[PDB]
C-alpha cells in the first residue's frame, strides 16, 4: 500500500553551501500506514504537496489492505 | 488468509517461502474441506446465534438496557444486535480465510476509537462476544470448537 | 536488495530506506530480540539518532510505543522526529 | 504558518511601506475581536470529542455509508474519518485566534485536496459533515463566535470542494 | 507552577526568559492573595459540591447506579465520591500555582489506559466533572470563574 | 530466545553428537503435552487485559499502593503499572508455549532488577502481585496448565527477588 | 499482495451478502487445486538458482547481445540483470499460490515499465527470455501447472511489454 | 508572534492550547494597542533617525564615505541610508508582532553572505544600526526602551 | 522451532499470538511422533550415507580429488567428509525443531565467506547435498521424503 | 523542576490533604520574595553576555591557563569555556526564579565530575570562576537579591567538587 | 580520470579545486604521454601476455582445465581467455586515465554475484590475474611496471 508523493519543500533557516536538489523534490514512495506521520513532516516544514498516486492496487478494497 | 500471512514473511526474508510453513498451506488445502462446515452451520443459525446472545449479555451486563446507557429503547437495541451480527459476518469471513486478516481490517484496527466515539464502552461488547462464542461452541462439534472456538477467542482480547 | 534498487532507483530516498532497513528481519534478530527492552529502546536509538537517549521523558514516551504498537512503531518514532528530520536530513546517512 | 499580526505586517512589506493608518485600522480590528477568540477556543477544546461525536450524528451515522457499500465499515476507516475530523477542529480552533486562513492552507489544504480524489472518498460527504459541524459548534459557544468559528469552516469547506 | 512551564518552554529555545513572559509573571505574584480566597472557598465548601453534584451526575446518567453497571451499595458508590473529592483537589492545586501543570503531572497524561482496565466509562467521569465545574461557579464570584472555570474545561479535554 | 527443542538441540549440538535416546524422551514429552499448551495460550490471550483487573482487585488496589503516597497513587503512573503487568502476563505465555524461562531471562528479567531499583518501586509489592496473579490464571485455565503456567510465573519472580 | 480466497471475501463483504453459496465453490476450486501448488511451489525452489542458470544459457549466453557493445555487458548490468530475473521467478511462485496475479502489480509492475525504457533495457529480450522460462518449469512441474504458471508468465508479459 | 509560537509548540504535541497559554495570548492581545503606539513614536520620527544616525555613522568610521570605499558619491551614499531605511521598517514590524521573528525571516539571515558579496563592511552596518539604538531610545519612554531596545540588540548581535 | 518463528514474529507487533499461527504449533504437535522416527531412521544409517553420497560425488565432480584442488589426498577428503557428516547432523536437527531455523543459523550464515576463506568452492558442496538427499530419499518412505526431502531442499536452495 | 510553589503542593498532596494554613505561608513566605526575583532575572538576562566577560577576565585571563600548556588555549577550547560558563548563569537564574535549587540537581549537576574529567577540563579553575562570577553578579544585583543568588552559585560549586 | 576524480573530492565537500590538487592535473598533463607508451606495449604484447600467463594459471591450478572443473579443453578454456582478455583491456582503460574507475565500473562491481552464478572460482580468476601482471611488470621497464603498477594490484584486491 504505497503511495507516490511529489514535495516541494524550501530551505527555511540555512543557506546550504552542498548542492541539496534532492532536498527539495522528494518525490518518493511512502507507504500507507506511515504516510500521515510523514505527511505532517512537510507540512510543518513549509513544502509543497504537488501531487499523490496511488502506485499499489485499488481503492475501497477493505481486505488484503 | 494462511496463504497470505506466509507470503509476505518469506518476502522480508527475501527467499522463498520455507519448507516449515508449506506444511501449512498443505495442511490447510486439505482442511479445506473441513473448514466449510462452520461457515454453512453459522448461515443456518446466525438468527439464533445473536438473539440468544444477547438476552445473554443483557442478562449480564443489564446496564444497557437501562435509561442512560448506550443501548437504550427499540430503536437502539437494534444495533446492539447489528454490531453483534457483524462480528458473526466476520467469523466466517476469516474460518474459510484460517487466520484474522479479514478479522483486523474490517473489525479491530480501529475499534478502540469508534466504540468510545459512539459513547459504548467495548467491555460490554466484548462481553456479549464471549456470549456468543459460548453458544456457537455448544452448536459445533467438539473437534470444530476445539480449533474454531480458539479462533473465537481471539476477537475478546483484540477488543478489550 | 528490494530495498536496496529501490534507492539506487530513486524510487526511495535515503530516510526512507533506513526505515527499510531497520525494519528487517536482519535488525530485528541482531538487535531487538537478543536483548533486553529498555536496552533495545536505547541502543537503536543509539544507532539511528546518533547520540544517547536525552533523560526518562524522551524515553518513556519510547516504551509506552513499543509496549502498545510494537517494534515497528519504534523504528517508525525515531525516524520521523523532528530531531532526526531537520539535524540530518531526507539525503544523509546518520553519524554518531 | 503566520497569523494576523504578521499578516499585515507581510502585506505592508511585500507593498513596501511602513505601518500605515490603513494597516492600524485592520491591526486595531484584530485586538477588538481577539478578546472573543479565546473564550471560545477553552469551550470548544472542552467539547472536542462531544462537537465531533454529534457532528457525525447529523450526517453520516444511517446511510449510504453504512449500509455496505461504502467508505465506513472497515473499522481503520471509520477511524480515520473521526480522526480526520478530530484535526479539522484543532485546526480551525488553530485558525481562530491566529486570525487568517492562511495557517489552514500551510497546515491541510495543499496535501489533502489531491488524497481524497486518489483515495476514492467523498469530498462531497465531507463537506456535508464540516457544515454539519458548523451547526453544532455554533450552538456551543454563542452566536457571535459562531461567525468567527463558521469562516475558517468554510474555508476548508470551499478549499477542499 | 508559573514559574516552570515559563521555564521548560525557555529551555526549549535555550535563552532567557524575555520580559515578554516575565511580566505575567510579575502580575502572577502580586495576584496572590487572590487566589487562596479562590482556594479556601473552593476547599471549605467540599461537602457541598460532592453531594451536589454526586447527584447532578446520576441524573445525567442513571446507569451506573442501576444493577448491572459500575457502582452499587454504600462502597462502590463512594469511591466514585472518592474520585470526584480527587479531581476537586487536583482543581484547587492548579487555582493557586497558577498553572495546569500541577494537574498535568498528575492527571492529564495517561487515563485512557488506565479507566478502561478498571471498567469504569471515561466520558461519564467528565460529566461528573462539568457537574462539579456548574457548582463551584455559582459559588464563586463573577469574575473568578472565568479563573476557576479555565481549569474545570481543561479536566472535560483530558478525558474528552 | 531459546526454546525447549532448541535447548534440547543446543544441547546436543556443542557436544556434537546426534539426537541422543534420552534427548528424544526429552522430546517426546514436550510433544505429549504441546497439545495442552496450545488450548491454554489461546485462554490466556482471551482474557488478558480481564486477568489484570482480576489481579490488581485481589492484592493492590483499596490498598496502600493505590492511596496518597504509594507508587500508585499518582493516577498516569499507576498507568504505567497495569502495562507493567501486561508485560509479565504476555511475556509467561509466550513461555509457557517456549517451554523454556529463556524468553523471561535476557528480554524481560536481565535490567528488571536495575529499573525497579533506580526508581522506587516497590519489589514486594510486584511480587504481592504476580504472585496473586498466578491463582486468577490458575482458575481461568485449569489446575492441569496452573502448573504449568505456575513455574514462568515463579521464574518471574525469582529473578526479580 | 491479496490472494483469491480475500479476493472472494474481498467481493462478498461489500455488496451485503453474507458467505453464500456461489463463493464456496470458488474456495473448492482452490481447494482442488492447492494441493497442485505445494507440489509445484516446493520444486521451483529446488531449481530457483538452477532455472537462471537456464536463464542465459538458453537465449542469452553466447549472443551477440552479450558481445562489447549491447546492453548486456559490464558485469554491474549483468549481475543486476540476473537478480532481475530472479525475482521475476520468485514472486511468480507466490501468485503460483496465490491464485491470483495480485501480487504482481504492486510489488514487480509498479514502476517496472517506465523504468527499462529510461535504463535503455530491451524489452523483447525479456520477454523472449520469461517465456523462454516458462517451458523449463513445465518439465519440473508437470504438464497441467505449468500451463497455470504460464497464467502469471503471460501476466508478466503483458506488463511489461 | 507569540501567537504564531504558541500554535507551533502546541501543534507538535497533537494538543490544544493550554490555560496557561491562553491567557498568555489573552494578555498579548489585549496590550496590542500599547505596542502600535510605540511602533507609530518611531515612524512618525524616521527621517530624523536616519539623517542623525548618517551624520553619527560616517564620523565614528569616515573610510565608507572617502573614495575608494563603499559608499562614495551622491548615489552610493543615498543607497546606505536607504538599507538603514530598512532597519526602521524591520523593527518597527519586531514591535508590533512582540518578537523577532519577523526579524528572521525578513532581515538577518543572510547578511553574513550578502555584504561580503557586495563588500560593504558588516561592522560598518553594525555601528550604523547601533547609532540608530542611542537615537532611538532618547525619543521613546522610559520603559520601553527595554521592550524596543531588544529588538534594537537583536539587530547587534546577530549583525556581527 | 515452530514457536521461535512465531514467538518472535508476534513480540515484534507487542501482541498476543494470533490463532492462524497457534494452528502451525497444533499443526504438527501431531506430527511430532512421525518427524522422531524419521531422524531415527536418518542417524540410524548415517555412516551408510556419507560413504555412498561423498563416493559417486567424485563421479559427478572429479575436480576436488585432482591435484590443484582443495582436497588432493586422504588427509583433506577426510577433511571434507566431515561437513558432510555436518551437515547430516544439521538435517537431522532441522527435521525434530520441524522448520528452516536450526539449519540456517548453525551451517548457513557465514558459508559465503567461511569457505571463501578457506578457498575451496562453494558450488560443489551444494552438489554433494543433492546427492546426500539422493540416497536419503532412495532409503526411507515415500510419504516422508515429501517433508524430510524439503529440509534438504532449504540448505540446497540457500548454498548455491 | 519543582519550585517554591511545587514544593508546596507536592508534599501537601501526596499526605492526601488539602493546601492548608500551614503550607499556604510557606506560600506567602514565596509571594512576600517574589517581587524581588523578577527585578533580579531581568537584569541578568540583559546582562549575560558581559557578567561572563569580566568574570573571565577577574580570575581566569592572562594566566596559565590561557597561555599554552593551560586547557582554553585553543580557540575552539576558548569559545567553549565561556559557554560550559554561559549554562552556570542561566540555569542559576532559573533557580532563583524558583526558589528552589532542584532544577540544579537535574540539568546541570549529572555528569559534572565526571565530563569535565573525561575532557580534560580542570575543576579547580571552574570552582574559582564561578565565585570571580558570583562576586560580580551580586555587584550587578544588589545586596539583597545578591545572597539569594548567592546560594544557587554556591550550590552549584558545592556539587561540582 | 584524475580530473575526474578530483572535482568529486571537491564537490562533496562543496568547494573550488584546491592548487595543489592541479599540481597532480599539471603533471598528469605532462605525463600524459608517457601513459599512451605504457598502454601500447600491453596492446602489441597481447597474444604474448595472455596464452603464457593463462598457461602458468593452468600450471599453478590444473583444476582448472579438468573436467568437473568450470573450463575444459575446447572451448571452455578458450573463453576463459577472453574472459582473462577483458581485465587486461580494463587496465589499459585504466592506465590511459590514471585512475582505478575504468577498471571499477566495468569489471569490479558485481563480480561475485556474477560469478557464482557463472559457477567459475573468483580466486582462481584473481590468481590468473596475478600471474597476467607478473609478467606485465617484467615486459616493459622497470621504471613504468611501478606507477602501472599500482593499477595492476587493485584488481587482485577486488575478488577477495
Ligand atoms: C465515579 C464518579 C466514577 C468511578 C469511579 C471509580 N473509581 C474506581 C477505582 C479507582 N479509581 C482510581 C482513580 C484515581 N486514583 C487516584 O489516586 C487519582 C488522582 C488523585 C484518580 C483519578 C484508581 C487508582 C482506582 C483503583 C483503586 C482505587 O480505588 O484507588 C472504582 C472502583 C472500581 C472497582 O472495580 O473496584 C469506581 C466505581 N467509576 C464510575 O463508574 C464513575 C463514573
Ligand atoms: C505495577 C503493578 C507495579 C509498578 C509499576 C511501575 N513501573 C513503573 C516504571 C517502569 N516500568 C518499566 C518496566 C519494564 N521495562 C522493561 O524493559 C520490561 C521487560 C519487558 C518491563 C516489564 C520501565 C522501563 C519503567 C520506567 C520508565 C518510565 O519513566 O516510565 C512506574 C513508574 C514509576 C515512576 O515513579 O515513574 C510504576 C508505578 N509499580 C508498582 O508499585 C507496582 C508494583
Ligand atoms: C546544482 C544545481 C542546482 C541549483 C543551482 C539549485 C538551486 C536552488 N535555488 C534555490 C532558491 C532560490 N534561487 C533563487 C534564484 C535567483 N534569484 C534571482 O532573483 C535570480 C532570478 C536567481 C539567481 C540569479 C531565489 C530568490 C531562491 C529562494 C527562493 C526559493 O526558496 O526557491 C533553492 C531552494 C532552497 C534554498 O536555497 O533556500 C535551490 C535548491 N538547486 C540545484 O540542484
Ligand atoms: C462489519 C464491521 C463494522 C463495525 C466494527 C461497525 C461498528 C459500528 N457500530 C455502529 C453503531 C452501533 N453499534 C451499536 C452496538 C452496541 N452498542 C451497544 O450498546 C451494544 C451493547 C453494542 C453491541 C455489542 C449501537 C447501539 C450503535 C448505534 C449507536 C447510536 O446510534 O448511538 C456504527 C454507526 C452506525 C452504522 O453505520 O452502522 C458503526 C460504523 N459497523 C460495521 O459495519
Ligand atoms: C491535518 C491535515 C490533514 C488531513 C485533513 C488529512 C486526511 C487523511 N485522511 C485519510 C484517510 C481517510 N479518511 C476517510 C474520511 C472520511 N470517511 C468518510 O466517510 C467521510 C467522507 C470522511 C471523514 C468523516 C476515509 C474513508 C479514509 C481511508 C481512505 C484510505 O484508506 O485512503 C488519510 C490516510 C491515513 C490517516 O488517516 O492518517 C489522511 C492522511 N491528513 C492530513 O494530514
Ligand atoms: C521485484 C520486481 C523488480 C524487477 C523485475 C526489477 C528490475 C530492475 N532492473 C534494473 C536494471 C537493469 N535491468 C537490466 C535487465 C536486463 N539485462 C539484459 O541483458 C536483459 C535485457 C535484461 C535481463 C533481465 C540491466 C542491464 C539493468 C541495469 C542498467 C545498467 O546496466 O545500468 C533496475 C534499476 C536498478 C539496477 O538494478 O541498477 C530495476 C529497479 N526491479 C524490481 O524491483
Ligand atoms: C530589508 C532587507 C534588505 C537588505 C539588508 C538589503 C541590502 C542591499 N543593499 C544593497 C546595496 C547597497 N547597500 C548599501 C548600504 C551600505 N553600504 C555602505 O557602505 C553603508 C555602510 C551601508 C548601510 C549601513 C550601498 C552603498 C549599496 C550599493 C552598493 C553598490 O551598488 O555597489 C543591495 C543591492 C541594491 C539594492 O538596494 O537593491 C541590497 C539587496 N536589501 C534588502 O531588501
Ligand atoms: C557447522 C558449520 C560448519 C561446517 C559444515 C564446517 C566444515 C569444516 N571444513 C573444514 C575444512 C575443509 N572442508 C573442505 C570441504 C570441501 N571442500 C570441497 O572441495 C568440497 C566441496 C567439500 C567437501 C566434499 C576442505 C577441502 C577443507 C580444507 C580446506 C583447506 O585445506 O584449505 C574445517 C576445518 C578443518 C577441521 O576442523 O577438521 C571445518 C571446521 N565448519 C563449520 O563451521
Ligand atoms: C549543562 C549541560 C552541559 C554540560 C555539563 C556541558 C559540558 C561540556 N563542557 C565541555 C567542554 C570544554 N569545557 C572546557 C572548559 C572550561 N573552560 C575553561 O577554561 C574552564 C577551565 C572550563 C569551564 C569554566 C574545555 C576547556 C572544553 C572542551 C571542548 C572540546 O574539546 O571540544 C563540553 C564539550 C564540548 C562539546 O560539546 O563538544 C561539554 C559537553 N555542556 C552542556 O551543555
Ligand atoms: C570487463 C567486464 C566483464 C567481464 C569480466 C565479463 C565476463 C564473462 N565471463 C564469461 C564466461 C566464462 N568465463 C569463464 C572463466 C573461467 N573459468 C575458469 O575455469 C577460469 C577459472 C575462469 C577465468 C580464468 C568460463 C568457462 C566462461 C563460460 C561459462 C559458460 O559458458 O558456462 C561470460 C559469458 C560468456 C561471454 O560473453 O564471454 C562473460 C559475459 N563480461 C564483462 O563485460
Amino acid at each position: 500500500r504505497s503511495f507516490k508523493v511529489t514535495a516541494c519543500v524550501p530551505s527555511q533557516t540555512r543557506i546550504r553551501t552542498q548542492r541539496e536538489l534532492q532536498n527539495t523534490y522528494f518525490t518518493k514512495l511512502v507507504p500507507y500506514d506511515n504516510w500521515f506521520r510523514e505527511q505532517q513532516r512537510i507540512m510543518k516544514m513549509g513544502g509543497k504537496i504537488v501531487k499523490v498516486e496511488l502506485a499499489t492496487g485499488k481503492p475501497g478494497t477493505n481486505t488484503g489492505l | 488468509s494462511i496463504v497470505t500471512k506466509s507470503i509476505v514473511n518469506a518476502d522480508a526474508e527475501a527467499r522463498y517461502l520455507s519448507p516449515g510453513e508449506l506444511d501449512r498451506i498443505k495442511s490447510f488445502v486439505t482442511s479445506g474441506e473441513r473448514r466449510v462446515r462452520i461457515a454453512e452451520t453459522m448461515t443456518g443459525a446466525r438468527e439464533r446465534i445473536i438473539k440468544e446472545a444477547g438476552n445473554q449479555l443483557f442478562q449480564k451486563r443489564p446496564d444497557v438496557v437501562s435509561p442512560g446507557g448506550n443501548a437504550y429503547g427499540e430503536e437502539m437495541t437494534a444495533t446492539c444486535l447489528r454490531d453483534l451480527d457483524y462480528y458473526l459476518r466476520l467469523i466466517t469471513y476469516g474460518i474459510v480465510a484460517g487466520d484474522v486478516t479479514p478479522i483486523e481490517e474490517i473489525g479491530v484496527v480501529g475499534v478502540r476509537e469508534m466504540y468510545k466515539s459512539l459513547g459504548t464502552p467495548i467491555e460490554a461488547v466484548a462481553e456479549g462476544v464471549r456470549a456468543m462464542k459460548s453458544v456457537a461452541t455448544s452448536l459445533l462439534s467438539g473437534e470444530d470448537a476445539a480449533e474454531a472456538g480458539a479462533y473465537f477467542d481471539y476477537l475478546i482480547g483484540a477488543m478489550s | 536488495t528490494v530495498a536496496e534498487i529501490k534507492l539506487e532507483n530513486g524510487d526511495i530516498t535515503v530516510r526512507e530506506f533506513i526505515r527499510i532497513l531497520a525494519k528487517s528481519d536482519v535488525f530485528r534478530n541482531m538487535y531487538w530480540t537478543s536483548l533486553y527492552v529498555c536496552k533495545a529502546i536505547e541502543y537503536i536509538h543509539r544507532r539511528l539518532l546518533g547520540r544517547p537517549t536525552y533523560g526518562r521523558q524522551e524515553m518513556n514516551s519510547y516504551f509506552d510505543l513499543c509496549s502498545k504498537k510494537g517494534f515497528y512503531a519504534l523504528v517508525d518514532a525515531i525516524i520521523d522526529s523532528v530531531e532526526y528530520n531537520e539535524a540530518f536530513g531526507e539525503d544523509t546517512i546518520p553519524y554518531e | 504558518m503566520q497569523d494576523a499580526i504578521t499578516s499585515v505586517i507581510n502585506s505592508s512589506d511585500v507593498q513596501g511601506k511602513y505601518l500605515d493608518a490603513s494597516a492600524i485600522q485592520k491591526l486595531k480590528a484584530y485586538f477588538a475581536t481577539g478578546e472573543l477568540r479565546v473564550r471560545a477556543a477553552t469551550t470548544i477544546s472542552a467539547n472536542a470529542a462531544n462537537i465531533v461525536k454529534e457532528a457525525v450524528a447529523k450526517s453520516l451515522l444511517y446511510s449510504d455509508i453504512t449500509r455496505p457499500g461504502g467508505n465506513m465499515y472497515t473499522t481503520r476507516r471509520y477511524a480515520a474519518c473521526i480522526r480526520d475530523l478530530d484535526y479539522y477542529l484543532r485546526y480551525a480552533t488553530y485558525a481562530m485566534l491566529a486570525g487568517d486562513p492562511s495557517i489552514l492552507d500551510e497546515r491541510v489544504l495543499n496535501g489533502l485536496k489531491e488524497t481524497y480524489n486518489s483515495l476514492g472518498v467523498p469530498i462531497g460527504a465531507t463537506v456535508q459533515a464540516i457544515q454539519a459541524m458548523k451547526e453544532v459548534t455554533a450552538g456551543l459557544v454563542g452566536a457571535d463566535a459562531g461567525k468567527e468559528m463558521g469562516i475558517y469552516f468554510d474555508y476548508i469547506c470551499s478549499g477542499l470542494s
